[PDB]
């Protein structure tokens, strides 16, 4: 069930997570705080030029195993 | 545009086997000739923090005529108007079959770093980066938090 997916920052190097296909994008950010201290609410997360709403799951966005999400934070 | 879209899946392909560091980007919808694109201000710049989103309208004889891309997100530019429009060469006299959108976000990017005052398509802005950095920089800023943020 677990998979793992790239978060790339913004002029910034890639991160990895082991994700669910059923985290929502605010789990995500959750996970990315877990390894890079960003708190969530200075996140956004991007994914082929469109913006993910905090409150749907990957498996909405249909992203799957080695997907490249883009992480924005300021 | 068959042609133009085996070029635009090639390009699409591109991003997803090699993610660049300053844009994503991909179709509005089912169609591949209209994409959406992310890139964020340049570091260390009035724009840093910010997200900006284009759109980018690929033509039928692609890649033999530049892809029309303009701002969604507002912003703060001598070489960027109300309509998103943009100023830059690479977009009309020298566009090349060898550029790709990822090359020209990442032009839009330099410009955003380096405005230029010379082909000003908002006059005032233009003359505000010449006369006064403090204050163009205080503008870029306020409105990289009011619409970009």
């Amino acid at each position: 069930d677990k998979m793992q997916i790239f978060v790339k920052k913004f002029w910034g190097k890639t991160i990895t997570l082991e994700v669910e296909p059923s985290d929502t994008i605010e789990n995500v950010k959750a996970k990315i705080q877990d390894k890079e201290g960003i708190p969530p609410d200075q996140q956004r997360l991007i994914f082929a030029g469109k913006q993910l709403e905090d409150g749907r799951t990957l498996s909405d966005y249909n992203i799957q195993k080695k997907f490249t999400l883009y992480l924005a934070y300021g | 545009g068959a042609m133009a879209l085996k070029r635009i899946q090639k390009e699409l392909s591109d991003l997803q086997r090699d993610p660049p560091a300053h844009c994503s980007a991909g179709p509005v919808g089912d169609d591949l000739f209209h994409w959406q694109a992310t890139i964020m201000g340049p570091p260390d710049s009035a724009y840093q923090g910010g997200v900006f989103f284009l759109t980018v309208h690929f033509p039928t004889d692609y890649p033999f005529k530049p892809p029309k891309i303009a701002f969604t997100t507002k912003i703060y530019h001598p070489n960027i108007n109300s309509n998103g429009s943009i100023c830059l060469d690479i977009l009309r006299s020298q566009w090349s079959p060898a550029l790709t959108v990822s090359k020209v976000l990442l032009s839009i990017c330099s410009l955003l770093c380096d405005p230029n005052p010379d082909d000003p398509l908002v006059p005032d802005i233009a003359q505000i980066y010449k006369s006064d950095k403090e204050k163009y920089n205080r503008h870029a800023r306020e409105w990289t938090q009011k619409y970009a943020m």
